[PDB]
């Protein structure tokens, strides 16, 4: 079993700024990561999978990267649509370890 | 005229010879016989039976899916390559 | 492409069988890897099991002693567990397991509650 | 994760329609016609996968009928040539013995870089030298129409001699066997063919249907064929085919309104060939990944 | 003849398609959309206004200077590349 | 230090002169003329930068006049086609409403992968079907010559009927307005045009100037037009243009020695188009440098 | 016809321009002017006199040997390149 | 270990046979003949290595004789052009002063991107304007035939005037010197040539051999040349060559059965040129090795 | 002078197995190696030379590699023809050092 | 291509001159690098000398004090040594020295024996 | 392309104003970066200041307390400094500042001398 | 401020020899170097700028290189024209540091 350290769940940001969300890997999982965004009382929808593989729905704002031990998620801009909770999923090994979720509240 | 007949065949061969090499060499691989790409394979359940299967049959099985996978190459090449230019600026 | 829908009781007393059904339309349950995940109101996502429709693979988590059937019938599947625990109550979601493919869909789910 | 991998040179092909190059031995054919030299190569390899085949819709024959007619028009104002495909193109042949024009499920098919020798003859009501003279008798049948063309075995040889045509050339034992297989031909509806058949000529009217057309060193021959059914240049002929349009209006009797189109003669020569464009692009999934 | 008309157009496209790709691929970059070169930019005072400026207008502003910058590529490629061959000999 | 950086695919183009491909709908035009299939695409995008435009020197029209004449010569021995550029080539059009042949400072210009439909008519002294029939009236003027072509509005329709030509077809209210704009045309030197103008025909002599030339299903029509100014096949005509050579010898009076050249008719159809070769090479300075 | 004459010359130039670049770019070197290969030079006793010797004369001296050296390139490229794919699988 | 190294762009070439492009100054030659513009460039560089040369087997002249004949046929239904090779092709010339058609060991040879100016003249029994008019006298000799062609020096100028031909044009001092060099020509077997030689005309029979053929603005001239040996258009001629077939049957006497073939005239103009295809591939051994 | 350590001269192997033979280099000889195989009472014949340079006679079974300090010989399959003794030769320096030979006996 | 053959005495007593001849056919001794190697019955291959036919190079091992001639005559060469030692007796092989070229041939050789 | 010329007094007593003029012909002083450098007879080159004709940048060395004007007038510029020091006497050179461009020209200059 | 160490100002050389002149950089100036050569009583003229960027006037004899901390100038041959004094200039930072000059005298 391994432990995943996620970014803080509390976030205060202004429009036009860059938001970075990270969940660190304990070892070399070899970019088997996945990401999701669930709205309040609604089902999640995929945005980026396999670390770096764009999924239809957002042109460039969502773009992850990283391999081996270092992994990061970079967002160029913040928009009203981006809101809710974020999770990162790993499935290299049988016992999955999940994040704490980010209760994002914009202002 | 037979003169136009012979000329028409030759130019078509060159016209074809570069078109495939024009579609290729823009994804990232110029002339390498086999090379890897960062695009994940969709629908892993469609993994082909490497033992009992032929290239001719399987290609037409994924004809509907060819037009979708090829488009993703354009975004992959330009996006990944572009970011490298800014990284080296600071150093 | 697909119009996933589901339904459930929504009222289960403690120490009774848990039954939840998620309908599959426009696709074959066999040949697709399915899984069940629940969202606790306060906690995050937790993996609780996996099942493959091809029948060639069967992988469960050896911490919950739970099994899920894959009866085709009319392209439907459901969860089976007995003696529901208070800590196990959560919002249950039905969806295919996350994989490295472009296709993945989830159901809204419904809340389970205990006294 | 299995990532997409690109393969170059794997075997894959589709339909095609392009003109072909020259290939012939004899020279002095209209100032060499800018035709390439011919290579003595009739090799053929074995392939297992089936491939669709056709004889009426294939584009290879459509160019021959236009090319041969253009050559003849120059005379107004006998050769043996061949078509060889360029790189990235190949020709397929169905080696199945039961070929009759439609073989969508060819058991064994071969790939050849060049076609075979063919003969050009502008004649009607008869099949001249040809190249498919073999010990097997079979008849092509159209699925959309019922226009047929009959191949003739080489054992009879149906000797013909023309001067100035005088010929027995019946081979009563030969015609008895071949027509009994036209009943055994893959489809033959009604008209049990029990010892009753007549080769009814086209009804009167237009001069062209009434009399045939045969060329012997540039001679517009128009004679009568009524006898059999009911210094000076000399030439022969070795019949190998015959055009016919089979039609019937009642089960009791059948009338064969034979056609007189010349284009169909060349189609039989190349009726077991098709042109396929080879696509060397292939995509397969592999666990490998590119560095950075 | 209309046959020669159609043929003349096609061969010109291939003739053009490789000429630019012949002028390119000799400087050092084969098919990369954007790549850097060691040649310094002359007359730094002519830096273009990236905000209010268009590619079409600026290209004709430096038409007189195009013929000079392109020549320096030939010396740069061969000279730098050649020295690498002798360096590896000792090791 | 800012080092030279090469960019591929940036928008840049220059003048060009090459032949164009086919594009047409109707078939059976001289054995298909080896013409490509036509795509239904009239899309046009918006561009801001101005571009030089011309109608007399553009090479696009020079090929049409030779191509159309060659087609007619085959008859001696009515179609709607189109030209589509290959990759790396594009066609520009000036959407300015005040276009008069010379628009070096086009306010809004569009880029199109293909030109428009055009009509071919071998006629003199009149402008047949055409394609620039619109609600706006304007006249082209040459800078190096005083030579011109007048576009006609579609509201008048100038109905014409020819048999065996009998026609009123004056539209006195129509001619009054259009000539008053020829005075308001961007240049008009002297000759105040105060209620005095005569369409003087060319002086006597050569037969060609004396009588017009019109074709109606292959008919060499030579009739007299003197009346207005001072079983059996039937056809109509919808006039849309008119060729003229404007000249004057004095400020008091002006004589219009109208020309009879057929080449100018096609030039008006494609007079708002030019062919530009796109150069995708671009050089810009950047602080980056190559590794070793 | 003179039209066919002009067209025949042009298509031949491109047909030649890619054929040599088709024979090349499959050995491993695409457009590099000079590059090294792993194939040892046979018959070291035939080392050319770099001082007194010309390219034109020596090329025809080894004409008989050209057909043999070129074949070995095909095996060298595919065999060495293929093994690299399996090596990276474990890591 | 010395490993194989590949070099690109090294100088190496072989024989070649391909058509050539246009190059000419004057326009209006059959609608410009789709001929490229001509560049004023007669530069030539010095090369040391010898190269084989030929005048009868070279393919450059074989295309000229066909091209020139085709141009004349259009008249039935005077220009100065040039051939320039494309990239990857070059033309060689032997600057040796002792060139006589066969120079396998040329001492100094030059490489030129384009050939020289040439003149086309359809004439027999004489050598019209030409381009090799020089101060040196020499005669070509075939190894596979005796067939010879004699170049004439420009000092004599052999003035000719033709009307409606009246001419002295003997230059008795000129002929005495040149024939003495035909004895000193690299080979001359027997027939000591001691003050006895007669230009015997071809024996009687066919009309073509009996009378010459000369064109002066389209005139089929057939006159008699027997005198010397034993409003109205006017033209001149400047002789520069002469075709002849040298034959002998005995050592005592020799008869010159001069030929009348027109193709040989153009061969002399381009007889010192050959087309070579440049192969930029070069393989050399080096101690270097590729990384992994 | 240098010493070369060869693989054991005794070998027992079964059909369908992979056989690896190695002779280690003392320093960076720079792949001047060569190989030979001599049959009992017969002359040797070259199989692979210059570390990695295929010689006509065997399609793929014989294939060496290695450079610098590490050198190995890998054989995909064993066949009846492969039998006898094996040697590896180096000629970088004047004093040559040879192997002990492998008395290979199959079973 | 080549048909190397050789012959020798096969019976040499200790302390006599050693003579062995290897014939060259279809090739020139000059311009080719030749060498002599012997195979002891128990021990492995041992290098004993080198000689170049071009005459520009002469490299021997400074442990055996042995020299080999390169007389062309009729395209033949032989070995010369005196006072044969018991340990030096072995099966002698004639062949070109190993190089980085595709061409290399060896002779079967013959056995030398001493009392 | 350009024919730079200059002139100066050549005789300045200590503790008087230093005036030196360098003429610009065929080019615009504005839009070009200019600088002044002097060559001591014994010492090497030393940087003493910089000035830009565009007027957007002004960068001097904070060790000499010297300023240089950029008055266009008729495309000319000069140096201005007072109370010349003995150690500051040197051969003055007028030229554009060194940059990463192909173009750069220098003037011969003239010698300044003090008692 | 930084200090630049130049090559010796005294030099004795023979024809056909290679002459190397170096001025070492204190830190990673990132190849902002320039070179000049001033004749006695005449203005200097550029020869090589930006470390490696050939300037018209000399085909190959003058050719510098180096980046980061190491910088060198290599001359293949010496000729009569090459004579006078040599300097190297850096302008990465505001306070410029210059060399001592080389009083080259050939013999
Ligand atoms: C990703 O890859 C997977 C696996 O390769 C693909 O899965 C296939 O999906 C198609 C979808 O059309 C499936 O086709 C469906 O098959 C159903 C059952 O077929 C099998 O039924 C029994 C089950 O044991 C077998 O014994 C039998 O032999 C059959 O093979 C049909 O019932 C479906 O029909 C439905 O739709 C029609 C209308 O189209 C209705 O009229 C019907 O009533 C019915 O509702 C359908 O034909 C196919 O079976 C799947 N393959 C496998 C192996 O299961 C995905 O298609 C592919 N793409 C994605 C995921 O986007
Ligand atoms: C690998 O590279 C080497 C060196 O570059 C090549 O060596 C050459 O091989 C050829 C083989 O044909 C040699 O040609 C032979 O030359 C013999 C002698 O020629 C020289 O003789 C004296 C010796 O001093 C010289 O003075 C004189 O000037 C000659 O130069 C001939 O006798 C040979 O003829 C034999 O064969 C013919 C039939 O072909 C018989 O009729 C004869 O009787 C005789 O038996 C032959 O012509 C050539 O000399 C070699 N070069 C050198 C420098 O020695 C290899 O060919 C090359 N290829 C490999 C190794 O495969
Ligand atoms: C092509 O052939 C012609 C002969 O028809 C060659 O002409 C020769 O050209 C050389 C030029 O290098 C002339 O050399 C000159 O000699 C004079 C004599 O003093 C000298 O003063 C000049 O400076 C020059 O070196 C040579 O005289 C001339 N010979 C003739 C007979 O014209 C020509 O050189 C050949 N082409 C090439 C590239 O060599
Ligand atoms: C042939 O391929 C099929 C794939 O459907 C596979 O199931 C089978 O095992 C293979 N082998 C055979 C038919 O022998
Ligand atoms: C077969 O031929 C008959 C004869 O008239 C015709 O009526 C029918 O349409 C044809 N059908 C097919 C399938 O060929
Ligand atoms: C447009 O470009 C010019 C460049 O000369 C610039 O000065 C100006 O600020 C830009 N912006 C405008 C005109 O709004
Ligand atoms: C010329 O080349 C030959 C090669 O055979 C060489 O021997 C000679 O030394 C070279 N130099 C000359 C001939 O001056
Ligand atoms: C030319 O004359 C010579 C004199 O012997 C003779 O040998 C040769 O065969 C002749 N050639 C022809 C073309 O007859």
């Amino acid at each position: 079993d391994i432990q995943m350290t996620q970014s803080p769940s509390s976030l205060s940001a202004s429009v036009g700024d860059r938001v970075t969300i990270t969940c660190r890997a304990s070892q070399g999982i070899d970019n088997y990561l996945n990401w999701y965004q669930q709205k309040p009382g609604k089902a999640p929808k995929r945005l980026i999978f396999a670390a770096s593989s764009l999924h239809n729905g957002v042109p460039s704002r969502f773009s992850g990267s990283g391999s081996g031990t270092k992994f990061t998620l970079t967002i160029s801009s913040l928009q009203p649509e981006d809101l809710g909770t974020y999770y990162c999923l790993q499935y290299y090994s049988d016992p999955y370890t999940f994040g704490q979720g980010t209760k994002v509240e914009i202002k | 005229v037979w003169g136009t007949k012979n000329l028409q065949t030759r130019v078509t061969a060159i016209e074809k010879y570069l078109k495939d090499q024009a579609q290729l060499n823009s994804w990232g691989c110029a002339f390498r016989q086999v090379c890897c790409t960062t695009v994940p394979w969709p629908n892993e359940t469609l993994v082909p039976n490497w033992s009992n299967m032929t290239w001719q049959e399987w290609e037409r099985q994924v004809d509907f899916l060819e037009a979708n996978i090829t488009q993703l190459l354009e975004e992959a090449q330009i996006q990944q390559e572009k970011n490298m230019y800014e990284l080296q600026k600071l150093n | 492409q697909v119009q996933l829908q589901e339904s459930g009781p929504g009222l289960v007393k403690p120490s009774e069988t848990l039954s939840l059904t998620c309908a599959v339309s426009g696709g074959s349950v066999s040949g697709n890897w399915w899984s069940w995940i629940r969202q606790p109101p306060g906690k995050g996502l937790e993996y609780i099991g996996r099942i493959s429709g091809s029948d060639g693979t069967t992988y469960y988590r050896s911490s919950l002693k739970v099994t899920i059937s894959r009866d085709t019938s009319k392209n439907q599947f459901s969860l089976r567990l007995n003696s529901v625990t208070a800590a196990d109550t959560a919002v249950y979601y039905c969806a295919r397991k996350p994989t490295w493919d472009w296709f993945d869909v989830w159901g809204p789910g419904l809340l389970v509650t205990v006294s | 994760i299995q990532y997409v991998t690109v393969f170059y040179g794997v075997p894959a092909w589709k339909n095609a329609t392009i003109p072909l190059f020259c290939a012939t031995k004899n020279r002095d054919t209209w100032g060499t016609t800018q035709c390439l030299p011919d290579n003595d190569d009739y090799s053929e390899l074995a392939i297992n996968i089936t491939e669709a085949f056709d004889a009426w819709n294939n584009t290879v024959t459509e160019q021959a009928i236009e090319d041969v007619w253009n050559l003849f028009e120059t005379s107004i104002k006998a050769i043996r040539f061949r078509y060889c495909a360029p790189p990235g193109y190949a020709l397929l042949r169905c080696n199945d013995s039961n070929y009759s024009g439609f073989a969508p499920n060819c058991s064994k098919v071969v790939v050849s870089s060049c076609t075979r020798m063919m003969e050009t003859q502008t004649s009607t009501w008869f099949g001249f030298n040809g190249t498919r003279a073999e010990n097997r008798t079979y008849i092509y049948w159209h699925g959309k129409s019922n226009r047929t063309i009959i191949s003739l075995n080489k054992y009879y040889n149906l000797t013909m001699r023309c001067r100035r045509c005088w010929f027995g050339g019946s081979w009563k034992e030969a015609i008895q066997e071949v027509k009994e297989t036209l009943v055994k031909h893959p489809r033959y509806t009604g008209t049990n063919d029990t010892r009753k058949i007549n080769l009814t000529a086209p009804a009167g009217g237009d001069p062209e249907v009434t009399f045939m057309w045969t060329n012997c060193r540039g001679e517009f021959l128009y004679c009568k064929m009524n006898w059999f059914l009911n210094g000076d240049l000399t030439c022969n002929s070795t019949v190998t085919s015959l055009i016919a349009e089979i039609d019937w209006t009642n089960n009791n009797e059948t009338n064969i309104t034979m056609s007189a189109e010349v284009a169909e003669l060349y189609r039989l020569e190349l009726g077991d060939y098709k042109l396929v464009e080879i696509t060397p692009i292939g995509l397969a999934p592999t666990s490998c990944r590119r560095y950075t």
